[PDB]
């Protein structure tokens, strides 16, 4: 005796619709949840941890995939040009896919935030030298030389600092779509005798607190 | 670029995906008995395995839905019985098995004319959390005389099994296909681990190929982009 | 730094990192003996040899101390086990050496084998690979951690970097991480300790070609309980 | 005129679904419930009462099924080995099926608690002697001899105590899956003249307050 | 291993089990009258008899459900009448009996296209509780001249009887099968007794076999496990 | 937009079921009940004479 009209879209089964249904076992009491030290509530927590950045995404051989992680600095090249880290776009394919951030960005379509990229020099203790890291905003092309690269956003990195040098890129968006950071030889690799003339440096990258993702999409290769 | 609710554990997993399809043909080699047993596999949905293996320990409820039609998508006047068989109780072997009658195995009686059956399965594990990765062996005994294929096996994550059949003493008149959708509800994840790198080779172990690959190697050289 | 009859010498002013921000605590639940006498001292595993061609090492806990220590006598006689660990990985090098060691702790480290060919059909890894004792085991394919899981993202686990230019020791304190308050000792390996080269060893010829990786570890809050087998 | 969409899983008939339905006789007033002295609200109440444990599950003949209940101690065997009570797992088949606890554990799949097993010596009053009861935790095998069995969890039982000796086993779980209690001859059965040289002892077993069962399953032979 | 609600009287019994099936064929020897009478037997569900006989005195409501289809599970446009006949009132004998019209016998009029009929039966016994075990005789008289098969009989536990028929003056066009599910609601149990040891031989008495058996005798010897 | 599952035993017609239904004449006001000396509320009243 209670008036009710069935409005359009009744017996539809929408996958994303958040409703409640009858319990298959309405007396079964699940084992009470104890404490387990590590917990995750938001994926951004993972997006904010530093993960190895495969800037050296050149080798492909199965016995040389470990070369991907680190890229070399040597006495060979002087005041030239080291390596151009892929554009500031953790979602797009490339080096950023080695990061946990990158793989997570593959599970979403839109993202916006600031990213931190700390570089870790692993040469000898007696080795010194100066590298010039410089980030150039999107639209504008890759700086042709170091001096021209210096006139923009740049960071002088001396090996008086082992790893503490870390670039903070302002903003990342989705529609040179995204800006690229380049690493330059400001100064030739200089060592004493008995010290190796070639050294490798590891890049580590994460996202800052202000980083977020929005529209979700399941794009995984397997399976 | 403001709300962070999009990246929560809940909104990341909570979504009803096609998790398995039951086939009850009129005549064939697949199911000549007009019934089938489907053990609850979260890895029925493709992308879900690589998803949940981001963490080691997890806990969740699951909402199941049963979209049933003929292989043409035609709905027919047929009565169906979806039976849930808990981890303990044994699965039915014959169509006239006494497992279909046992009360402690909850059953759902729907029609194809009725909207897809929907039920909710609570956290079944006897442990405090599910566990996709077990570095060891289930038994707590000195038994080490057999072929230890029990490595990686963790029979505590058993969520039970559904049992689909056409109600009645006589075989069904229509060819049917029952599709099963699972949706994770209240979810908690614990220990984070790196996301799968290589293709999955097997179901109960993280084995990989004899030839390792890589995420991507677009750059032909380090210098040039 | 002396605890019991064991005396080790290391820097007590480094970067001590606690796994997932939680010190090993005593179980005050219902799932059930708390020995901290001769099961509290430092156990020092045999030195490994950091080398140019090195792929990496791992150790399985608590399996590493099953037969090696007095700790083991309590783990093999009790059917229940629960404990945290204080891990201290230190290598001794000279200012003329290079390298970078990633020391990490991945709970539930399930090892995987391989299966090449037109038809993939593999067995399950042996005990020596699964539970390598205190000797440890060298990684077969380090880039995927012998499990199809990329080391590129290993830093999400309790980790510390050993840069021979910068560091010399890495200290990780790991609490009892498990889905049960009490588990077996000889059956379930709660975690594995990964020590993998990211930046390889290098040196001009004439220097000592092997840098000594020394592992000194002691169970922080060992609580075996159960009953005597 | 009230908007309502019929969400998936409407006309389904779930057996465990707890709902209310129309009364077939909506005026019939059932005879008021008077008091009946014994009542049960939780099956655990039954799980906590002591019931005869058929440790002597050897005979099968219809005229010898009463031998099941009690197992004998005699002057014959000296300092040997009496009987090994089945593993501490009240659910599994065996001796524990004689208990009410066992039959109840057959109606559930998972259980966890502590169990009490009191042993009742029914020899003569003039009879004395010492038995060695010892519980060995799961995983570890049955102790090879008494002395080795003594070095573990053990209880010395003298016949200065008629029945008061009672073993308390710590914990029982579900996935030597479960630990076993063994009874040993610490001392030979000693009697005066005119006293029988063979005696039988009854085992009684129950569960403690902390015992619980979880997932239900109807597994009865008949019908 | 924390919540004890799982082992309550309610959650132990409360579960809708298949308790009886009515067969109304198109032509056969079973029911050539297109109707049938089903007396409410709790022992319709197999495991239920050994269950409730754990106690001596009991009290409960019961929720009945009627899943009706053809023997193929096909749903057909047929109108059904489920009539409840209380302990007092007499059961219908013919298809045109005046028992089908008597109001004090409540009736349910459903369709197979409509979801299974669901009604609830209150505690019918004139006593304060049901009684599976009666050590004596129902009558309170000196009558001891006949064959006393009234031993164990307790006609106060009578819960009434359902009456299934195909509505209409003419016989039904479709072959039907009506399945009945009973679910115990508010339950109280009183005097605990040991659980059934031997197989049930009869329905109204706890008689047993001439050859007694045992729960289990795995141990070949007392010494060895 | 309001979630509702139709529980078993919907369109059933139980004779004893006490519900309310639409009024066939929703404006018709029945002649007000005056007093009539003898009244019965419980049959037991008759059982006691």
């Amino acid at each position: 005796g209670f008036p009710t009209e069935l409005k359009p879209g009744t017996n539809q089964f929408l996958t994303t619709d958040d409703g409640v249904s009858a319990p298959i076992l309405p007396n079964f009491h699940p084992t009470p949840c104890i404490h387990i030290p590590g917990e995750v509530r938001n994926l951004l927590e993972l997006c904010q941890v530093e993960t190895i950045l495969e800037v050296n995404n050149v080798p492909t051989n199965a016995t040389s995939l470990m070369e991907r992680l680190r890229f070399p600095v040597s006495a060979q090249a002087g005041k030239g040009e080291l390596c151009a880290v892929f554009r500031a776009d953790p979602g797009r394919s490339g080096p950023w896919q080695s990061t946990l951030l990158g793989q997570l960005c593959g599970y979403y379509t839109q993202w916006s935030g600031s990213l931190e990229v700390t570089f870790m020099f692993t040469g000898s203790f007696m080795a010194t030298g100066k590298m010039l890291i410089a980030y150039t905003p999107p639209g504008g092309p890759l700086p042709k030389d170091r001096a021209t690269a210096m006139l923009g956003t740049h960071v002088i990195w001396d090996f008086g600092l082992q790893s503490s040098v870390t670039l903070v890129i302002p903003w990342i968006s989705n529609t040179y779509t995204t800006g690229l950071v380049s690493i330059w030889y400001q100064t030739n690799y200089v060592v004493p005798i008995g010290a190796p003339n070639t050294a490798y440096i590891i890049a580590l990258a994460a996202a800052q607190k202000n980083f977020t993702m929005q529209l979700c999409k399941d794009a995984s290769d397997i399976l | 670029s403001h709300s962070t609710a999009e990246t929560t554990l809940d909104s990341f997993f909570s979504r009803a995906g096609l998790v398995g399809e039951i086939d009850l043909p009129l005549e064939g080699t697949t199911n000549p008995n007009g019934y089938a047993n489907w053990d609850i596999d979260i890895t029925g949905y493709a992308q879900m395995r690589r998803k949940v293996e981001l963490f080691t320990y997890m806990r969740f409820d699951a909402e199941f839905t049963f979209v049933a039609c003929t292989p043409t998508g035609e709905v027919v006047p047929q009565l169906l019985q979806y039976m849930f068989v808990p981890p303990g109780a044994p699965k039915p072997d014959s169509r006239e098995s006494l497992a279909w009658q046992t009360a402690t195995n909850p059953s759902v009686f729907v029609k194809l004319s009725d909207p897809p059956a929907q039920v909710s399965v609570p956290f079944m594990s006897p442990a405090s959390a599910y566990q996709w990765f077990y570095d060891g062996y289930p038994t707590f005994g000195e038994h080490k005389q057999e072929k230890d294929l029990e490595y990686g096996a963790c029979p505590n994550n058993m969520m039970g099994t559904f049992s689909v059949r056409t109600v009645g003493t006589s075989k069904s008149k229509y060819p049917l296909v029952v599709r099963i959708y699972m949706r994770m509800k209240h979810v908690r994840a614990w220990i984070p681990r790196p996301m799968r790198n290589q293709n999955y080779l097997f179901k109960a172990n993280p084995n990989y190929a004899g030839n390792s690959i890589k995420p991507t190697g677009a750059s032909r050289t380090a210098i040039t982009t | 730094l002396t605890i019991g009859n064991s005396t080790i010498t290391t820097q007590e002013a480094a970067n001590i990192i606690v796994g997932y921000g939680e010190w090993p605590s005593y179980c005050s639940d219902s799932d059930a003996t708390r020995p901290d006498v001769s099961v509290n001292r430092f156990y020092t595993l045999d030195t490994k040899l950091w080398e140019k061609s090195s792929k990496g090492w791992y150790w399985k806990f608590p399996d590493v101390l099953t037969e090696t220590g007095v700790f083991g006598q309590n783990a093999q006689f009790h059917y229940l086990y629960r404990s945290g660990f204080c891990i201290h990985v230190q290598c001794n090098a000279s200012k003329f050496h290079q390298g970078a060691l990633l020391v990490a702790v991945l709970p539930e480290y399930v090892i995987g084998t391989v299966a090449g060919g037109t038809g993939t059909e593999d067995s399950h890894p042996p005990y020596k690979q699964t539970q390598p004792g205190a000797d440890g085991f060298e990684l077969q394919h380090p880039y995927v951690l012998d499990a199809g899981i990329p080391i590129s993202q290993l830093t999400v686990c309790p980790h510390q970097w050993i840069n021979l230019r910068t560091n010399n020791c890495a200290t990780i304190i790991v609490p009892y991480i498990n889905a049960l308050p009490f588990d077996s000792a000889l059956n379930h390996c709660n975690f594995g300790l990964l020590v993998v080269p990211i930046s390889p060893l290098d040196y001009d010829q004439g220097a000592t070609p092997v840098i000594p990786i020394t592992i000194t570890l002691a169970p922080m809050c060992s609580e075996f309980a159960g009953l005597r087998q």
